[PDB]
């Protein structure tokens, strides 16, 4: 039960500060340094800094966030922390802590090795001015412009909600074959949007009802939207 | 500042095949200071190799690390289904900042498949909102690389579309992609032809799907 347990995800306003905790369980806390790493949408992992746990507790920071980040540990509660101030939209990311010998102690059989071997579960920080809002669910109706011979495509546009996530199913879970629910995109407005589509036989459009079931827990919004062929 | 490069950018292989992943450094590294990580989307990174060639406890021995100086290799002797993931090398010490390489993604190989393309006009319901969304769907294609261009009355659109792509499908190893064009209702009503032009290597030439506003 060697583990690192992080605090829960948070939505923060631009300019605000946030503190993420990293509690160590199942090992001798002072024997390992702690790193902070983040990964933002569409980018690779970024090292942010480390805390010299067991060697005085000073922090070393990466240059990108230097001047507005603080990292500390508490030996008594075997917990490490990262505080990021003056938050910007670009700080939206998942933040991880990790433990590491970092060449400090003579681990028997391994030596003064370097390797981030245990990781926290991640903490998602969303930096946004947006208010919580449920989606507007629009039909993506099947038509001739969405028919491939014997196959038709239809869907739901799940637009203008905040924050993530929504969940989507079709026909209360009875329809799964051919369903693609896309990752959300962040619109220039600051609200998220996604589509969910399904391909079905064209011949089924007159006989089978298609309903997308959308749930947005953050805003207590539930939607069951019937998608029907274009009125001709 | 150390710079790490990783090749190939992507590998496309079948379960059971050998994978060889390259990591090169801009200056020589001590073998003690090169590590490898596995990452899957939304999950914490996982240490595979530290000190160039050592496995932490629990890592299967199909993962082998080798190399020295500026040239390092991660070998997977026989790919298991769980091994399709992104792999990062890392300069792991002893100075800072610690640098991750750009990553190599190992994807499931399959035959080239052209996308089925579908276009969706905005709903009348949405137009009541003052905004029109036009959606272009590229369905069940391989490989992932695809190009979408939007034209409105043959004017190429710029800055007003967004794309999303699924992960590789568990059953048929394909991808799907959506592109969404956002317009004011006023701009949508001022124009007639809405076209999504798709380029993909499974197509002999680009495919255009279009509709005319107002037609059934």
């Amino acid at each position: 039960q060697v583990r690192l347990v992080q605090s829960g995800g948070q939505v923060k306003k631009p300019g605000a500060s946030v503190t993420v905790s990293c509690e160590a369980d199942g090992y001798d806390f002072p024997d390992y340094y702690i790193h902070w790493v983040r990964q933002a949408p569409g980018r690779g992992p970024e090292w942010l800094g480390l805390i010299k746990v067991g060697h005085g507790g000073a922090a070393i920071y990466a240059p990108n966030l230097r001047g507005r980040v603080s990292m500390t540990r508490d030996i008594h509660t075997t917990t490490a922390y990262m505080t990021l101030q003056r938050l910007t939209l670009d700080d939206t990311a998942t933040y991880y802590c990790s433990r590491d010998n970092f060449g400090t102690r003579p681990v028997p059989g391994r030596g003064y090795y370097y390797g981030m071997d245990v990781w926290g579960q991640g903490t998602t920080i969303i930096v946004s001015s947006a208010s919580t809002k449920g989606p507007s669910v629009f039909p993506l109706a099947p038509s001739s412009k969405s028919t491939s011979g014997g196959t038709a495509a239809l869907g739901c546009l799940v637009k203008d909600y905040f924050p993530e996530p929504v969940t989507v199913s079709w026909n209360s879970g009875a329809l799964t074959s051919g369903v693609h629910t896309f990752p959300a995109v962040l619109q220039s407005s600051g609200l998220y949007s996604l589509s969910s589509v399904v391909t079905v036989p064209s011949s089924s459009l007159g006989t089978q009802t298609y309903i997308c079931n959308v749930n947005h827990k953050p805003s207590n919004t539930k939607v069951d939207k019937r998608v029907e062929p274009k009125s001709c | 500042e150390i710079v790490l490069t990783q090749s190939p950018g992507v590998l496309s292989l079948s379960p059971g095949e050998r994978a060889s992943l390259s990591c090169r450094a801009s200056h020589g590294l001590d073998t003690s200071h090169l590590a490898w990580f596995q990452h899957k989307p939304g999950q914490p990174p996982r240490l595979l190799i530290y000190g160039t060639s050592s496995r932490p406890p629990g890592i299967p021995d199909r993962f082998r690390g080798s190399g020295s100086g500026t040239d390092f290799t991660l070998t997977i002797t026989k790919l298991e289904p769980e091994d399709f993931a992104v792999y990062y090398c890392q300069n792991s010490g002893g100075g800072t900042p610690l640098i991750f390489g750009p990553g190599t993604k190992v994807n499931i190989k399959r035959t080239v498949a052209a996308p089925s393309v579908f276009i969706f006009p905005p709903s009348d319901e949405q137009l009541k909102s003052g905004t029109a969304s036009v959606v272009c769907l590229l369905n069940n294609f391989y490989p992932r690389e695809a190009k979408v261009q939007w034209k409105v009355d043959n004017a190429l659109q710029s800055g007003n579309s967004q794309e999303s792509v699924t992960e590789q499908d568990s059953k048929d190893s394909t991808y799907s992609l959506s592109s969404t064009l956002t317009l004011s209702k006023a701009d949508y009503e001022k124009h007639k032809v809405y076209a999504c032009e798709v380029t993909h290597q499974g197509l002999s030439s680009p495919v255009t799907k279009s509709f005319n506003r107002g037609e059934c």
